């Protein structure tokens, strides 16, 4: 039984969560941080946060695209 | 014996001496090894082991004591306070001489012990040892590995501790830290792992660090490191200062003068490499943290504000040194650009823009004349760094100085747009973009939006190098020519614009543009496909030749990429393929909104045929798990979905597709498929049905299934209906039991996670009823058959569904299964009607309401249920 990946996701954001940093190195070692997925934990979890980025369920802060700092739309 | 022996022996070719060793420890999990530790710790302790052998025994204890699932760590954890402490706390022991009898690359005991610890700290179980290791690190005699590999471990404790742990001995820890800082230890491994050690704990420091003393010591002993020759220790260093810069934020200007100002002009002329690596990363961050200096004062004496922690403009002493040396910087390119590395460079960038917002005007003196003489610079390399360190000041500084540049500039830049220069057109066009993007001078061409479209046309086919700032720079030209149509007052977005003349030829340039091999140059390619869904989008095809002609050439292109995506061995190789997929998901996206009714359809069965074949070999890797399936839920919206030559395929891979364990999001998917199926299963669905019997009964049967699917297994056997679906409406009880559930459900809805999809479901079996009654219409099967024997259990079925009813007012869709449930229900029998019928309020409420004109069929419902309320009395 694998556990909601995505749901962790957003646990981990909040975890590591800052209203000035938000750069996406801090939450993906985050994500590093506690225990750890199957080898390919980066793409396909990338992936998804890419395409809810692409539904705007985010809106981007600093970057672009998977390489930046991001923050919630209103 | 030995397991170490054993770790050698998981390899040994003797098949029964590693069956009975991959035996025991699949036991001893189970039977939770009492002694194996002990034994273990022993032999690791003994530094007469191989590296690999004692390694390879660090990975079975760490696997029998931690791991990458976060429960199996805690339970490890369990497990371990499980075993007794004579042995246990004796595998400890044993452990302590490992640290320095051995070379592991991961500590993984550190981790065990860090998360173990997590739970044995927190009921102190064994916190005793920290101050001993206070005192075993106070007072020194231990080897210099035995104390190196010990404070490597410590530090990948400090990193896998529960952080709400190591308080407790973090006075004893704090001796330990004073006793071990000394400028005097020599070994730049221990003093590395003691830095990285602080870096890990970091986190909760808080009060140790809230006294200004002994973070200033630290510095102290700090500013004794920074002159030591190894990079390795430095970097864990500037990390720190990082951290501690951004949680804590504290004042260089003890140290930026006396070591940061002198050290750092030197690196600046010092030619070696170690300026450009150790000292810049950090160097991008400490120059835009002064900026919170510089904007601090500029605003506090703007303000009247005293701040806490007071600027000291180095920066302004400093704008002019340093403006000529990163303009002239700009010099050492790479011709084949492929934009996946980090270097000095971008962080220096960063700090350009994000300081140069803080930059005052001295800068701006300082560039212009820069800019004068590189623009034009011969070279590549340097006449970039004109223009580029231009085009990074157009919104740092303020307005003064540069609006009237660009407006001067602007006559100018349509003729230099057009240099014979490609690169001086090439990085002006970005340029200009990067202008009206940081300035406010110009808004629109009429001149020269048809002479500038005439020069791009022709810039349409040069080298990728040539093209990357181009699409932005066509970016913000569609920004513009938005603004030339628009005026004071506008209709719908508009059908026709000039170029739609021309605009056939841009449709038909940008496939093969767009599909060059000399790709790693500047990072071409994703700047060109995205625009694509953009400018799909900013495209119109009311008239739509090309989107059918163009639409096949499309699948072309599609063919040409399913090629070597069908061999794509490399992880990034697919992942890169994946991109133009997305982007596809966008530019049907962006001509859908026509059917066409005709060739758009039998284009999309062509390519299904395309799609499928991959499709019938998209089995059993996962690939193509979501990309296709969202377009087709909106291909079936097409036709209706009939799917009259299709599905055929569909009954053996998902038949066994359906019979995969595996699956349950990659089946989730195939709902929302299934959803679109209720239109197409017209005829001779009957048969392989047997088959639907044993996997839906499997998964109905078990709970697990998704309590949302409960709908879809009923609502999506109308289109079976039309031919080949052959049972009887006994399954409209069950219908009447999921309304009864998601009341059942006390969903609490105090937090914003359970409602953000809720309002779905009901969706679901309101369409299950709605197709239900429409189709066929009956108030029950056979009266109820539970009732024939569930009977005593259908008076409470009458009674807490009574209390289910108690609501004067209820959602529209509770609403909709109880007006059904009134007349079935005075249907079924009259068995306790009194009762039960006098059970709730709004009768007057609702009378009143009834007789109220415009009522609908509902109120009328309600009346007949009177006829067997008549029935007792």
């Amino acid at each position: 039984d694998h556990p909601k990946y995505s749901d962790m996701i957003v646990a981990a954001i909040q975890a590591e969560k800052n209203r000035a940093g938000s750069s996406r190195q801090s939450i993906q070692k985050y994500i590093k941080s506690h225990y750890k997925v199957g080898e390919n934990a980066d793409s396909q979890i990338k992936l998804s946060i890419k395409r809810l980025v692409t539904t705007g369920v985010l809106k981007q802060t600093k970057g672009v695209g998977a390489s930046g700092s991001f923050r919630l739309a209103k | 014996m030995e397991l170490i022996t054993i770790l050698e022996k998981t390899v040994s070719p003797d098949r029964l001496e590693l069956e009975a060793a991959q035996k025991f420890l699949e036991r001893a999990a189970v039977e939770n090894l009492p002694t194996f530790l002990v034994e273990l710790s022993r032999v690791l302790a003994n530094p007469g082991n191989s590296q690999v052998a004692r390694v390879a025994a660090g990975l079975q204890i760490k696997n029998s004591l931690t791991s990458k699932d976060p429960d199996i760590k805690a339970q490890y954890q369990q497990r371990w306070l499980a075993i007794d402490a004579n042995a246990r706390r004796e595998v400890k022991n044993y452990v302590l001489q490992t640290l320095g009898t051995e070379t592991y690359r991961p500590s993984s005991a550190s981790q065990c012990v860090a998360g173990i610890a997590c739970a044995e700290i927190p009921v102190n179980q064994w916190p005793e040892l920290i101050p001993q290791l206070v005192a075993n690190v106070t007072n020194p005699n231990s080897t210099e590995h035995m104390k190196e590999s010990t404070l490597e471990a410590i530090g990948y404790i400090c990193q896998d501790i529960d952080p709400e742990q190591l308080q407790d001995k973090s006075n004893e820890i704090l001796t330990a830290i004073i006793q071990g800082m000394r400028k005097e230890e020599p070994s730049n491994n221990v003093k590395l792992a003691a830095t990285n050690a602080l870096l890990n704990s970091l986190e909760f420091t808080k009060a140790n660090f809230d006294k200004e003393s002994e973070r200033h010591f630290i510095m102290q002993v700090v500013c004794e490191a920074t002159q030591c020759p190894d990079t390795r220790v430095r970097v864990a260093a500037l990390q720190n200062l990082v951290k501690i810069m951004s949680l804590y934020y504290q004042y260089m200007e003890t140290y930026m003068g006396p070591a940061l100002f002198a050290i750092t002009i030197e690196a600046m002329k010092s030619d070696i490499d170690e300026v450009a690596l150790q000292g810049i990363e950090f160097w991008s961050n400490v120059c835009d943290e002064e900026m919170d200096l510089a904007i601090e004062a500029s605003e506090a004496a703007e303000q009247g504000r005293p701040p806490e922690h007071t600027s000291k403009f180095y920066a302004k002493g400093a704008l002019q040194y340093l403006v000529p040396i990163l303009t002239q910087t700009l010099t050492k390119q790479d011709e084949n650009d492929d934009d996946d590395d980090w270097n000095p460079c971008k962080a220096a960038g960063v700090c350009l823009m994000l300081l140069a917002t803080c930059c005052e005007d001295d800068i701006v003196p300082h560039v212009l004349p820069f800019i004068k003489e590189h623009i034009k610079n011969p070279d590549w390399r340097y006449r970039d760094a004109a223009v580029m360190a231009f085009g990074c000041i157009l919104e740092g500084p303020e307005p003064s100085q540069l609006k009237p540049l660009v407006i001067q500039a602007m006559p100018t830049l349509i003729e230099l747009m057009k240099d014979p220069s490609v690169v001086v057109r090439d990085t002006a066009a970005w340029t200009v973009g990067r202008i009206c993007e940081l300035l406010p001078e110009a808004a629109i061409n009429d001149v020269y939006l048809a002479p500038l479209l005439q020069c791009l046309i022709e810039g349409l086919s040069a080298e990728p190098r040539v093209a990357s700032n181009v699409c932005w720079a066509f970016s913000s030209l569609a920004e513009a020519a938005y603004e030339a149509a628009d005026v004071a007052d506008d209709q719908e977005e508009p059908a026709t614009y000039c170029l739609s003349s021309s605009f056939e030829l841009i449709v038909q340039k940008l496939l093969e543009t767009t599909d060059r091999p000399d790709g790693h140059q500047n990072n071409l390619r994703s700047s060109a496909y995205e625009s694509l869904m953009e400018i799909v989008k900013n495209s119109a095809k009311d008239c739509y030749p090309a989107v059918q002609k163009t639409t096949l050439v499309i699948m072309e292109r599609l063919q040409q990429v399913l090629q070597m995506e069908s061999h794509i061995q490399s992880t990034s190789d697919r992942i890169q393929f994946n991109d133009l997929q997305s982007l596809l998901c966008a530019t049907l996206q962006n001509v859908l909104r026509k059917v066409q009714h005709q060739d758009a359809l039998q284009i999309s069965d062509v390519v299904m045929a395309s799609l499928l074949r991959m499709f019938q070999s998209t089995a059993g890797s996962g690939g193509v798990q979501e990309d296709a399936l969202m377009a087709v839920s909106t291909l079936v919206e097409v036709l209706g979905g009939e799917f009259l030559k299709y599905m055929e395929a569909f009954k053996p891979f998902l038949g066994i597709g359906l019979k995969n364990y595996a699956e349950y999001q990659v089946c989730l998917a195939a709902v929302g498929l299934v959803g679109d199926l209720c239109r197409a299963l017209q005829s001779n669905i009957i048969p392989f049905c047997d088959e639907v019997m044993q996997l839906l009964l499997e998964n109905l049967g078990n709970e697990n299934v998704h309590r949302s699917v409960k709908p879809q297994i009923l609502s999506v056997f109308g289109d079976i209906a039309l031919a080949i679906g052959g049972e009887f409406k006994k399954y409209l009880e069950v219908v009447l039991n999921t309304l009864q559930q998601a009341s059942q459900a006390q969903v609490d809805k105090s937090d914003y996670d359970m409602v953000d999809y809720l309002n779905e479901l009901r969706e679901s079996c309101l369409e299950a009823y709605t197709g239900i009654v429409q189709g066929l219409k009956g108030d029950q099967e056979n009266v109820h058959p539970d009732v024939m024997l569930v009977q005593p259990r259908v008076e409470f079925i009458l009674s807490f569904i009574d209390h289910i009813a108690g609501d004067e007012d209820h959602t529209d869709g509770v609403v909709a299964c109880a007006a059904g449930l009134i007349g079935d229900l005075c249907t079924a029998f009259g068995k306790d009607v009194l009762k039960l019928v006098e059970a709730r309020p709004m009768i007057h409420e609702l009378l009143t309401e009834g007789r109220r004109s415009k009522t609908n069929k509902a109120k009328t419902l309600a009346t007949w249920a009177t006829k067997e309320l008549r029935k007792l009395k």
